[PDB]
């Protein structure tokens, strides 16, 4: 039923908790990345990254789910801190080759039939 | 059962966070619950036992080079079987597809009778068999 | 065997006349500005559309919404039903009220002043399957027509 | 010249003779650079100034929720009443019959196959038409399957 | 054997397993929820989730079963089924010359207790399973991906990933660098809609529902 | 439209855009990124080229098969023109050198083949024929590259009135040979600018905002005829541009005056090579002319291309150029220089 | 069997050809358009029919496994000669 | 001007709350429709929807009141309301 079994956390809180030091890890990360990796963005422009995803995830309200992301990106972080990764990983967060997407409808009317 | 600290979750379940799928191939995409429809030129009824989901059709340009059938929506040749309705269902609202849901078109039941092929007054007597 | 048809004479881009008279094909983007530049001048009811037959109830709400931002209830259709009296307004009036598949239990018929076998084949096929089991007495009004 | 889809490449809905509105799913994408016919009207609407409220697929089969109740309730006959004050209302006129006898306009089989746009277009429509106008012989298509 | 095809059939096997099946199941029967033997001399232990670690360890450590090596450790998908994903496990015991087969079943959320204490090469297979369906395994030593590609996003066996996926990728010049692009196939993958309409099984027939 | 250049796909490698470019003289620094781009929304491009194929080997990986096909052209054969430029609908002229090689001279390579592609295009049946000139181009100027340009405009849009004319300024990258030629400066001696440098104000553009400009350009339907001069964000004097890529590479900064007249002896000096030259004349010439401004020509927002200034991608270009001391140096430790603004 | 369009192209044997403006015609230049001579349609038309009397014909393709599955032409149709639907063999009776 | 263009009525068949609306037509509905022949009273009907009466009147305007409950007279006032404003 309602009852289910929880991964870490026992309710949103520490949920909210298992974010912020995944943040404070991540923030302490961004420029040292920048160094090392070579990246060609800014100190500042990393932060924003880090950032943008946290409430690009912020819909979930499940304390089950969030504990569950929290992990993926603590491996995330991870693999970044031992140059698991390489620029281009890294760099596929910058979404820089894509060409911007239309958002309006006239602009979807125009370049072809999909929603 | 398991006395693992039991904790009642009441939030419907959605894992589109994790799964992946791409901000276009979530929201927009419209699944449909159906069941197969009976292939017409066929007899057997064994592939119209199972809810099948499928998504809808994009975009099919053909390959400049040679004449091919390139997509680019990779949630086109996708479709899953499901034993019941609601079980189909339940995996819709669980990764967050707007769903549109059929129902079990079943062939209604007919009374043959090779008696009547020749009849006394009523007008089904068979021409020829 | 209709479907070749989808593949036959089809309209594939936006095309307008040109100085000339004759339709030239052009951009999407002109093409609307200029049904909708010219449509902006006009308004009441100037401002007409004649549904077809194959249309989207989708396009016809549309087309509706659209032309009475506009103040025109000209909307109009290619078929005729007689406006005197109830019209559109009571649904009972203008559909098939008994269902298909009520034919399948009806007694008599009359069928009147119509050809169904190639109107609506289906509904042909039902008068003549429950004319073959039932034994319903079909009765026509009209043309001779088999 | 705006060219919309055809009824095999759109989510429309159409509605039979009973009152029973079903809807025909995308097959086909539409051929060229047409669009759809209700991203038409929708876009259209936008550029004149009189934007339309709906925008996706979901909101103008809400909207016409709203117009009409029965068109979106998808499979079943939403069995109508109100013959009958219909019919006092329909005797007010009272009109007048003409000596025109009632003559559909498809007769023989040769009418039938061409209806409509689609039907006309279609070359395999016009060999039925041809096979049913003259005898009986001169329709055939080489195949040895 | 009249018969040259068929495949020959080992009765006392059947029996021996079947019997073996009856042991497991009233030693514990807190987790073992099912038993069965296939056709073909295969026992499968149906086992409760939480009964991972209790059950492989009897298995493992018990002198008349000694299954002491990991075969594999995969898991199937099941759409259909509440609890999605479907944890087997198999087993040989080298003293008895037999194959055991433990399976436990898990939905998207739920954690299962990593079998790394009890069978240490259920590591590897671990991060696997996770990497490829999404399955956390709890109290895991390093619960890393094995396969995908690093920053890989999705679970791949998962049957609602499609079959290309959804990011491709190319060099650009203009960043002199692999970048990762939405799929974009030169040919769609033709599915084929290879299925009899007709009933191939009569004994594998499901109950009219 | 033709059937076949009716746009379809959403845009990536195997869309079908609609385009069919012919890019000239892609082997170069301005052909490598216009193409990428064309190649990325997927474009048939027929990129004539004239060196060894392997040299166009670069330009392969870049597009859909058979969407980069490549043809063998001669600069002074008006049929090889035509054929390249035989079925398609939009070509872009990128031919010039900054040299005067014996077989090529600079009136030649900017306005007799650019003349012989403008005017056979036309006779061929393109409509958007893009014929890219420098921005500072003068008819009465002191370089010959600057007046072969000037003139160059002059006869293409006679031939081809409906060309759009592109005027780029100095133009920044990875194989730009602008940044690279002040970071070369400090292999003899010291950096000589005449009188430091300082009364020369430069506003150079970075390579991708032209490269998407151009791409705008052709997708804009009201790019016929008009003349956009593709310019940077700020400009700056030429002496603290160098000050700003000596920084950034941190290489000691040695300016010192030179007499214009001995320069132009060390360019002919230069030229004698044989081989691709360091320096010429003309090239002195060109880094003491100043970005005309020429406001009423429209510019490069108006196609919708923000400009990138030159203080974020600067390492780009010169993190190569660092010692092994300096390399993963950043950004932020060398701060902005100086910018003289309109 | 291959014909030349008014652009210079070959037509094949499907009668496929990239017509006047057809963007797509570039990558023949510099190559060619490889067309197969040997038409199919117009080899098999000159080869004479079968005057063997019977009703029922049988035909192998010849060479028996190396032809084509065994199908058996019905040659009573005393206008149009029946031909093999695997190799186009025309078999007819010899006219009582 | 915004006299009304359209009248639109949207009953359940079954429902009780539907109960007033169908009594309603069922008896003052001939003479609305003699009493006002051009405007149209679109009586579009479906199952398990609440009476409900929408009114259209000119560019792009529409306007929305329940009828649930409503009793027989409540609903004719109601409309009686919606018809006076002939502008
Ligand atoms: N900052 C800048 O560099 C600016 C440049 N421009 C103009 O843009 C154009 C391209 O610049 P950029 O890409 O840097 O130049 P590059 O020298 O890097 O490339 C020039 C291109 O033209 C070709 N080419 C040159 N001369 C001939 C010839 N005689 N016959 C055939 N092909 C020839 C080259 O082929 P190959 O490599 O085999 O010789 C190459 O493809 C030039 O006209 C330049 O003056 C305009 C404004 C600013
Ligand atoms: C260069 C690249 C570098 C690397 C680039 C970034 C790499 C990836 C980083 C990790 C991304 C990952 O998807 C998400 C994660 O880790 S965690 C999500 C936390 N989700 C919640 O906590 C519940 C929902 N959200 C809220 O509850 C609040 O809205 C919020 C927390 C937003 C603000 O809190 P406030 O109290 O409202
Ligand atoms: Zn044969």
């Amino acid at each position: 039923g309602t009852s289910v079994k929880p991964i870490f956390s026992r309710d949103m809180n520490e949920a909210k908790r298992r974010v912020r030091e995944l943040y404070r890890a991540w923030y302490r990360e961004v420029p040292n990345t920048v160094h090392l990796f070579q990246l060609d963005i800014s100190v500042k422009q990393g932060r924003d990254k880090v950032r943008e995803m946290f409430m690009k995830n912020a819909h979930v309200t499940d304390p089950r789910v969030v504990d569950l992301l929290v992990i993926k990106g603590k491996m995330e972080l991870e693999e970044t801190i031992n140059v698991w990764k390489q620029r281009t990983h890294i760099m596929r967060f910058f979404h820089e080759t894509e060409a911007p997407r239309p958002t309006d409808f006239l602009s979807k009317f125009y370049v072809g039939h999909d929603p | 059962t398991q006395d693992t600290q039991l904790i009642a979750v009441d939030e419907k379940l959605d894992i589109t966070t994790l799964t992946g799928v791409p901000e276009e191939h979530i929201k927009t995409r419209k699944v449909r619950i159906f069941v197969p429809a009976r292939n017409n030129m066929q007899s057997g009824v064994n592939n119209t036992k199972k809810w099948k989901m499928e998504f809808d059709t994009r975009e099919r340009w053909e390959n400049p080079l040679m004449g091919w059938s390139s997509t680019a929506d990779p949630l086109s040749n996708l479709v899953l079987t499901f034993s019941t309705k609601e079980d189909a269902v339940a995996f819709a609202e669980k990764n967050g597809w707007s769903f549109d849901v059929e129902e079990r078109k079943v062939p209604k039941p007919k009374s043959k009778s090779y008696g009547a092929n020749f009849s006394w007054n009523k007008r089904t007597r068979v021409s020829t068999k | 065997f209709a479907y070749d048809g989808l593949k036959r004479q089809r309209l594939t881009q936006p095309m307008i006349r040109n100085e000339k008279g004759l339709l030239t094909y052009t951009t999407w983007e002109d093409a609307l500005s200029r049904v909708a530049g010219m449509l902006q001048s006009f308004q009441g009811n100037d401002v007409a559309a004649i549904a077809g037959g194959l249309v989207d109830a989708e396009a016809l709400v549309a087309l509706k919404d659209l032309l009475n931002r506009v103040d025109s209830d000209s909307l109009c259709t290619e078929e005729v039903f007689p406006t005197a009296g109830a019209g559109t307004d009571l649904r009972s009036n203008y559909l098939l009220n008994t269902t298909i598949a009520g034919v399948e239990e009806a007694d008599v018929i009359l069928l009147v002043g119509t050809n169904p076998r190639f109107e609506a084949p289906l509904f042909n096929a039902r008068i003549r399957k429950s004319w073959l089991h039932n034994d319903l007495k079909v009765a026509l009004i009209g043309s001779p027509v088999d | 010249i705006l060219p919309g889809a055809a009824y095999t490449e759109k989510s429309a809905t159409y509605v039979n003779t009973e009152g029973r509105a079903q809807q025909t799913k995308v097959a086909v994408t539409p051929p060229g650079l047409a669009r759809e016919d209700w991203k038409i009207i929708r876009a259209l609407s936008e550029i004149a100034g009189m934007t339309l409220p709906y925008d996706t697929l979901d909101q103008v089969r809400s909207r016409l929720e709203e117009v009409s109740p029965n068109l979106v309730r998808y499979d079943d006959v939403e069995g109508a009443n109100y013959f009958q004050q219909a019919n006092e209302l329909s005797k007010l006129v009272n009109q007048q019959l003409l000596a025109d006898p009632l003559v559909p306009p498809q007769l023989t089989i040769k009418d039938f196959y061409m209806t409509d746009s689609i039907s006309r277009a279609s070359q395999t429509m016009a060999k039925c038409v041809k096979a049913v106008t003259e005898g009986i012989q001169a329709v055939e298509e080489p195949s040895i399957c | 054997d009249t018969r040259p095809t068929i495949r020959p059939r080992n009765d006392v096997v059947h029996k021996q397993l079947s019997a073996f099946g009856q042991y497991v199941a009233e030693i514990l029967p807190k987790y073992v929820q099912q038993v069965q033997v296939s056709c073909f001399n295969e026992l499968e232990i149906f086992i409760h989730p939480d009964g991972v670690i209790p059950v492989l360890t009897f298995l493992r450590d018990h002198t008349n079963a000694q299954f002491k090596s990991l075969a594999d450790l995969t898991a199937v998908d099941v759409p259909t089924r509440q609890n999605r994903f479907e944890i087997v496990y198999n087993l040989l015991s080298l003293r008895f010359n037999s194959q055991i087969r433990v399976k436990t079943y898990t939905d998207e959320l739920t954690p299962i207790e990593s079998s790394v204490t009890v069978y240490k090469a259920a590591n590897w297979y671990e991060r696997e399973i996770w990497d490829m369906f999404g399955v956390f395994f709890a109290n895991h030593p390093d619960l890393r991906r094995i396969l995908t590609g690093y920053g890989f996003e999705g679970h791949p066996f998962r049957k609602d990933f499609p079959l290309s996926g959804y990011v491709e990728l190319r060099y650009d010049d203009e960043v002199k660098r692999v970048v990762a692009e939405p799929v974009e196939l030169a040919q769609e993958f033709r599915k084929f809609d290879l299925n009899s309409p007709w009933e191939a099984f009569p004994a594998y027939r499901q109950p009219p529902e | 439209l033709h059937h076949a250049l009716i746009p379809h796909g959403k845009g990536g490698r195997s869309s079908v855009s609609g385009i069919v470019a012919t890019v000239f003289g892609a082997t170069g620094f301005l052909g490598r990124y216009v193409v990428n781009h064309l190649g990325r929304m997927g474009s048939q491009v027929i990129v004539p080229y004239r060196c060894e194929p392997y040299d166009t080997m670069h330009l392969r990986p870049m597009g859909d098969l058979g969407q980069i096909i490549f043809m063998e052209w001669n600069g002074k054969d008006k049929d090889s023109i035509r054929k390249v430029v035989e079925h398609s609908n939009v070509v872009i002229n990128l031919v010039g050198r900054e040299w005067e090689t014996k077989n090529f001279d600079f009136e030649d390579v900017f306005v007799k083949i650019p003349h012989a592609i403008a005017q056979v295009s036309k006779e061929a049946g393109v409509e958007k024929l893009i014929h890219i000139s420098h921005l500072n181009a003068d008819i009465k100027s002191p370089s010959r590259y600057l007046r072969s340009k000037a003139v160059g405009e002059k006869e293409v849009r006679a031939a081809f009135p409906e060309a759009t004319i592109i005027k780029p300024s100095d133009i920044f990258g990875r194989e730009d040979r602008f940044l690279n030629y002040f970071a070369s400066m400090r292999w003899f001696g010291g950096v000589p600018l005449i009188s430091l440098g300082k009364e020369t104000v430069k506003q150079p553009v970075y390579i991708v905002d032209v490269s998407k400009g151009i791409i705008n350009a052709i997708k804009d339907p009201d790019a016929k005829g008009k003349t956009f001069a593709f310019v940077g964000p700020n400009r700056y004097l030429l002496f603290d541009l160098v000050q700003y890529i000596f920084a950034v590479a941190y290489r000691p900064f040695l300016p010192y005056p030179l007499p214009h007249f001995a320069y132009r002896w060390v360019g002919r000096l230069f030229e004698v090579s044989p081989f691709e030259p360091w320096t010429t004349r003309d090239k002195v010439e060109r880094v003491h002319m100043s970005d005309m401004t020429l406001p009423h020509l429209p510019g490069l927002e108006d196609l919708g291309i923000q400009a990138t200034p030159l203080e974020l991608k600067a390492i780009e270009v010169l993190r190569r150029h660092r010692t092994y001391r300096w390399l993963t140096s950043e950004m932020e430790d060398v701060k902005p220089a100086k910018t003289v603004n309109i | 069997g291959v014909r030349t369009s008014p652009t210079g192209e070959k037509v094949t044997h499907t009668g496929q050809a990239y017509d006047d403006g057809d963007y797509r015609r570039v990558r023949f230049s510099d190559r060619q358009k490889e067309v197969n001579e040997n038409f199919a349609i117009d080899l098999i038309a000159e080869q004479p029919v079968s005057e063997v009397g019977s009703r029922v014909i049988s035909c192998d393709g010849g060479g028996g496994a190396l032809g084509h599955p065994r199908v058996y032409i019905n040659l009573d149709k005393e206008t149009k000669t029946g031909t093999c639907g695997y190799c186009g063999l025309q078999f007819r009776q010899p006219h009582h | 001007k915004l006299g009304l263009r359209e009248i639109r009525i949207h009953l359940c068949q079954r429902s009780p709350g539907s109960q007033g609306v169908r009594d309603f037509i069922e008896k003052r509905y001939v003479e609305l429709k003699k009493a006002n022949p051009d405007l149209p009273i679109l009586i579009r009907e479906c199952s398990d929807v609440q009476p409900k009466l929408w009114a259209r009147y000119a560019f792009g305007q529409e306007k929305n009141v329940s009828l649930n409950n409503f009793s027989a007279d409540q609903v004719t006032r109601t409309l009686e309301n919606v018809l006076s404003g002939k502008a």
